[PDB]
């Protein structure tokens, strides 16, 4: 009960630590992703900045990084 | 005065054993009870205490019963809600000669205009008796036919309302089991009516919505939702329908598919009919209305009593020492005067005991002790009453001057005749 | 009960010889402790001991300390002085360090509000 | 409307207009381009559409919420449109049950920022399609699929659907503007067609009202000269703060948010031709139609409760299908029926249950309380209560009527209390009216408590087959429960102004 | 000076009453009524109108000719 | 009854005057009857009554 009373703060560091695990590098192994569907799966609409952000991840990492294009053409 | 309490002989920690059905029942039944059928004697106990309940205007608007009884020897008036068939006998005038007698038919757990007069007069009479006041609700709502509506039923629906808002007394208000009350009878007994005093209870065997399940799956569940339901559960419906919009299959193929999902189409109707009015009763549960804050808890039928005593009790007490207050200061309102209680209480007996407000038993066994108590430890509640009076008489003559400086000089020299020297001494150098 | 009466943070407001100073206390562990006053943040590492007092470190100095509430004061006793208010790096240890601070954070030992995320995310 | 990232391209557009009547339809509208190379489906193509798609969406809802909360303009039905260019294998059931989820995860704030309709166009093996989508309120997302037929001896394109569910696109041709009236001339018809009039058009009435009251007394009296229509009335209306206090608003037409309307008037009328001051509140028939809710019964008290404080009249003007019900919607779609033979359902059912797939995301709303059972070798969420998320369905609906109920007994035995029936009153509409006990009624209108339906399907037969029969003038006015009669709404208006010319300014 | 006023019928009336549908059996009467007289339907108008008139804070005028009370059963 | 109610800025209504004179010795009687009913106030009720009042009446309050 005392962890889920500051759920705002840790929801501040949580995405201050998921803009540094899955940002500029678009892949994510089957580790990454078990805890991001997880934390995508937080209902509770607390938690909504933590499980937001994490979509986000999910799908942004996967898109081109503009070096292939560049490259081949 | 206040109401007068019996050393009973029917305990208050005994259970009830007569236990209301889905099936007709004599609403008296469940107030004194009745003999064992099975035995020659073997008295199946009701809510109150055995041989108290006292009836009424029995054979006027027998839909509906009235008395007055006892809950722990503590009196009160009981309103309860016949749901057997009568059937109301009206004589010939022989004033006229082409009159005849009538047998008129009145079905239970629905109001009529005399049902709802009486109703109205009992609570009336109950309220200035001095007594608090049961309530067993088992109404369904106000016949609509021709002739109650021609039968003035919304004047009396409506009287209602204007006796219960004018009540001094508390008022507990119970939907017994497999019971239920809709819509037309919530609005007229509500507990928001008078908060102050009204309080309403619900069973776990019971219902309240704004309607009922059949008037509510007829407007909600039409023919064309209950065919989208069709479409997600029935392997019949699914497999024709699949296959008629398969592209490219055919002409006559497309058309028998087509009569073969009409005909199960108006094959299925029962069925899932049921299955809507199941998912309208599973919204009428007594849990909603606990979340949604519109009773106070959910209680179990056998232990009612029990629960019932303490309450009231407790709320009679309180009503002493309000009372107290309110002559005290006249100025204060009602949740003012809670919350005041609740600071003296935490303040003698302390923050550690804080929770012992919401244990009826305890509380009333505190405020008796406080209030009873005389030549003894002297009642700190008695001690703080006086503190209030003193202050407010004090703000009471300061505001009288303070609108009214032309008295002053009057004021002052009265009060200069039975003062000390001392008192005197610091009138004048002050 | 509730989850917001199982609070971290406590105001306290201490009058010393006319000036009033309201202070804020929190944690950031059990033994890490988070102090308010006049608009400055101070950590002190601070240990119960068993005869009612407290081990502080609060600027480099150890001190042991002890207070009595009496009925409208607060005697904080110092060492052999007392105080009477008046009721109205290496590059391996960083990593240790600063992992220790943000899981006391995921645990729920956080900063006030008006000074948190200004150290997190450092 | 400028943005970073400028591959997103939003747009508000005003309808355009003639040169009389201003503008009132404004509309967000997002346009976005989706470019990679054609996919081959082996299984793993709802990776590009679902990602590419979610993100411009969660874009584009960042910007809206921007650009709605920096300006006031009032959109309505704001729109989405996405274009899948690469061509995907993939059937059609497998795409529409992929944008429901994509599109039910978000329906909340879609819903927030009055997103209603979205269209996205996607290449099968090829075969363009169109999925056209409707999102009310996030419980249920009305899909319509529609292929593109260019089978056609000119340029000219088609939507043709796929059987199930034609819908309003069958025919429609491929490419036709919008634009709608989004208030005060489609409310104004759906009142019309009920008998009564739209709610905003009262104080007009009420100040003509006034216009022949200062002629009727003129015949009585030797009345100073009148005022100006202009300088006759004055009136504020009043509003609901974020805490439930009321604040003197002074707005245009229609800005209501919920079923019920109030106004402060002052006037002059032949008995005091310097101040006169009356509440007056309404119900909107065309707000989820009648049905008080927790609002509209507070907007009711707080009115109340300032004439009551000021000693000066109420007027109710009641309009209204009595308390509101419905059901916890996202539960009525995901439940599941455990039959006792699933081959011959007429055997009965044991249970309604749901899987813990769609159980686990409803669960820390409160909407729903279930038991877990085992059966078949499955775990179920067996349903035992239905709750709701939705706020304003359930038994809060019972409290506040008594709540209102009990403050309509006061005003009488306080204030001067009159209320005005004009298309119907059910339930606490009547038993309010009642409690005023100055009943106007308007022809062709009733109070009842319960239907003629009902009725008759708890007696077998046509019994009843208009509810007038129940509650009409015929009732009503020949047993004691209204005073007078009236053919319309002016009329009414003019009888309640009538009755006030007998009566005091105050109880002061 | 406005006033509420109460008056007595001394004209003979017909009170129409229907039938009820929901009975097969039912038939519309016609009950005769003599004027100066008290029945219960016109002693509750009179109640009511008394209190609404008192509570409208007006004076009241009465003009009584009255008999007084039906006693038939 | 009219001319002594209504009119104003005039022969300024002797029944307004005795209608203050009542007024007056009803404040009077009730403050007298709250500390007589009440003497634990009186020391009270004496000081803020010094604070509003002549210096010629404080002197007739303190040689009586
Ligand atoms: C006051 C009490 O405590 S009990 C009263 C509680 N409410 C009721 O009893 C409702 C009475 N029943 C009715 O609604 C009446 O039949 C009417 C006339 C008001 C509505 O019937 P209709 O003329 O068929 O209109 P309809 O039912 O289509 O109403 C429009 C829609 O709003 C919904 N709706 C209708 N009445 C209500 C209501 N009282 N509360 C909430 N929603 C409602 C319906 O689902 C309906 O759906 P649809 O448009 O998809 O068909």
């Amino acid at each position: 009960i005392f962890s889920h009373a500051q759920v705002t703060k840790k929801n501040l560091l949580v995405t201050m630590l998921i803009d540094q695990l899955c940002g500029r590098d678009p892949t994510l192994t089957d580790e990454l992703l078990n805890i991001l569907t997880e934390l995508t799966q937080l209902s509770k609409t607390t938690n909504a900045k933590v499980a937001l952000r994490a979509r986000q991840v999910l799908i942004a990492s996967h898109l081109p990084s503009y070096e292939l294009r560049h490259n081949q053409v | 005065s206040s109401v007068p309490l019996l050393n009973s002989k029917d305990p208050i920690d005994r259970i009830i054993e007569f236990v209301p059905t889905k099936t007709p029942y004599d609403p008296r039944w469940m107030l004194a009870g009745r003999p064992h059928p099975t035995q020659k004697g073997q008295w199946l106990s009701g809510f109150f205490d055995y041989g108290s309940f006292s009836e009424i205007m029995q054979p006027w608007a027998q839909t509906v019963v009235v008395g007055r009884a006892r809950l722990g020897g503590i009196p009160v008036g009981v309103v309860a809600v016949e749901t057997r068939t009568v059937e109301l006998s009206i004589p010939a005038d022989p004033a006229n000669l082409d009159s005849e007698a009538k047998i008129i038919q009145q079905a239970g757990q629905v109001w009529f205009p005399d049902s709802a007069f009486k109703t109205y007069q009992a609570i009336k009479d109950f309220n200035r008796e001095g007594l608090p006041l049961m309530v067993f609700a088992n109404w369904r709502g106000f016949s609509g036919g021709m002739k109650d509506m021609y039968d003035q039923v919304l004047k009396f629906g409506a009287y209602i309302v204007d006796g219960l808002r004018e009540c001094c007394q508390p008022v507990l208000v119970y939907i017994p089991p497999q019971a239920e009350l809709r819509g037309g009878s919530w609005v007229v007994i509500d507990s928001s009516i008078n908060p102050r005093h009204m309080e309403m209870y619900a069973d776990r065997e019971s219902r309240g919505s704004v309607l009922e399940p059949e008037g509510t799956v007829e407007i909600k569940f039409r023919r064309k939702d209950l065919v989208k339901t069709m479409r997600r559960v029935d392997p019949v419906y699914i497999h024709l329908a699949e296959r008629l919009g398969t592209p490219e299959l055919s002409t006559a193929e497309r058309k028998e598919l087509e009569n073969k999902l009409k005909e199960r189409e108006e094959f299925l109707i029962p069925i899932y009919h049921q299955v809507a009015v199941q998912f309208a009763d599973l919204h009428d549960t007594p849990g909603r209305m606990q979340e949604k804050g519109v009773i106070s808890d959910i209680l179990d039928w056998k232990t009612s009593r029990t629960f019932f005593y303490w309450r009231l009790r407790r709320l009679l007490l309180e009503d002493l020492v309000k009372k107290k207050i309110h002559n005290a200061n006249p100025e204060l309102t009602d949740g003012q005067i809670q919350a005041m209680l609740r600071r003296w209480f935490v303040e003698v007996e302390g923050t550690v005991k804080a929770y012992v407000w919401d244990n009826n038993k305890d509380l009333a066994e505190w405020l008796e002790k406080q209030l009873t108590e005389e030549d003894g430890v002297h009642s700190v509640i008695e001690e703080n009453i006086k503190c209030i009076s003193r202050d407010y008489v004090l703000k009471q003559i300061r505001s009288l001057v303070q609108a009214n400086p032309e008295v002053a000089m009057d004021s002052i020299i009265h009060m200069t005749q039975h003062i000390s020297p001392t008192q005197r001494a610091e009138v004048i150098r002050i | 009960l509730p989850a917001h009466t199982l609070l971290n943070t406590v105001d306290v407001e201490l009058i010393y010889e006319g000036v009033k100073y309201v202070l804020k206390v929190t944690r950031q562990s059990p033994n890490s402790y988070v102090v308010i006053m006049n608009g400055s943040c101070v950590e002190v590492d601070v240990h119960r001991l068993s005869d009612g007092g407290l081990l502080l470190s609060y600027d480099g100095s150890s001190y042991t300390t002890y207070m009595k509430e009496e009925v409208d004061r607060y005697r904080i006793t110092i060492g052999n002085k007392t105080c009477v208010f008046e009721k109205e790096e290496k590059l391996h240890r960083v990593f240790h360090y600063v992992l220790d601070n943000l899981v006391n954070v995921m645990n729920g030992y956080c900063l006030p509000d008006p000074f948190f995320s200004s150290k997190v995310k450092d | 409307i400028p943005c970073a990232n400028h591959k997103m391209h939003l747009y508000l557009g005003a309808a355009k207009v003639e040169v009389g009547t201003e503008v009132t339809d404004y509309r967000f509208f997002v346009r976005a381009i989706i470019r990679h190379s054609d996919l081959v489906t082996k299984e793993a193509s709802f990776e590009y559409l679902q990602n590419e798609g979610e993100r411009l969406l969660l874009e584009a809802m960042d910007e809206l919420e921007v650009a709605f909360n920096n300006t006031n303009v009032r959109t309505d039905c704001n729109h989405i449109f996405l274009n899948f260019v690469p061509t995907v294998i993939m059937d059609p059931s497998k795409i529409e049950e992929s944008v429901r989820s994509m599109v039910m995860r978000y329906g909340s704030r879609l819903w927030k920022l009055r997103v209603l309709q979205a269209e996205l166009k996607i290449n099968i093996r090829a075969i363009p399609i169109r999925l056209f989508l409707t999102n009310e309120s996030g419980y249920y997302l009305d899909i319509s699929l529609y292929k593109e037929v260019t089978d056609s001896r000119t340029a000219q394109i088609m939507f043709q659907a796929y059987g199930d569910k034609q819908g309003p696109l069958h025919g429609m041709l491929i490419n036709t503007p919008y634009v709608t009236k989004d208030l005060l001339q489609s409310k104004r018809f759906q009142a019309q067609s009920l008998g009564t009039t739209y709610i905003y058009d009262i104080p007009e009435m009420f100040r003509q009202s006034l216009i022949k009251l200062w002629e009727s007394m003129s015949t009585q009296a030797f009345l100073p000269s009148p005022p100006l229509p202009s300088d006759m009335l004055t009136y504020t209306e009043l509003v609901l703060d974020d805490q439930g206090q009321l604040v003197h608003m002074n707005r245009l037409p229609g800005g209501n948010e919920i079923g019920m309307v109030a106004w402060k008037m002052t006037f002059k009328s032949p008995e005091y031709p310097e101040g006169r001051d009356i509440i007056v509140i309404g119900n909107d028939i065309t707000y989820r139609i009648g049905s008080f809710g927790p609002q509209e019964d507070l907007l009711f008290l707080r009115a109340s409760e300032l004439a009551r404080a000021e000693g000066i009249p109420r007027i109710y003007v009641s309009a209204n299908s009595g308390a509101r019900i419905g059901l916890a919607e996202e539960i009525r779609h995901m439940f599941h029926v455990a039959w006792v033979d699933p081959e011959d359902p007429y055997k009965g059912y044991r249970y309604l249950y749901l899987t813990p797939q769609d159980y686990k995301r409803v669960s820390a709303l409160n909407s729903v309380h279930c038991e877990h059972v085992e059966d078949e070798g499955e775990s179920r969420y067996k349903i035992t209560d239905i709750i709701g998320k939705e706020e304003g369905i359930g038994p809060e609906n019972l409290r506040g009527s008594g709540m209102i109920a009990g403050e309509s007994s006061l005003a009488y035995n306080e204030i001067i209390t009159i209320s005005l029936v004009t298309c119907r009153a059910i339930g606490i509409g009547a038993y309010l009216v009642r409690l005023g006990q100055r009943t106007i009624q308007v022809e062709n209108s009733h109070l009842i408590l319960t239907g003629a339906g009902a009725l008759n399907k708890v007696l077998g037969r046509e019994v009843y087959t208009s509810n007038n029969q129940l509650g009409g003038i015929q009732i009503m006015h020949n047993n004691g429960v209204t005073h007078c009669t009236v053919c319309d709404d002016f009329e009414g208006v003019f009888t309640v102004l009538h009755w006030l010319s007998y009566m005091p300014k105050s109880v002061h």
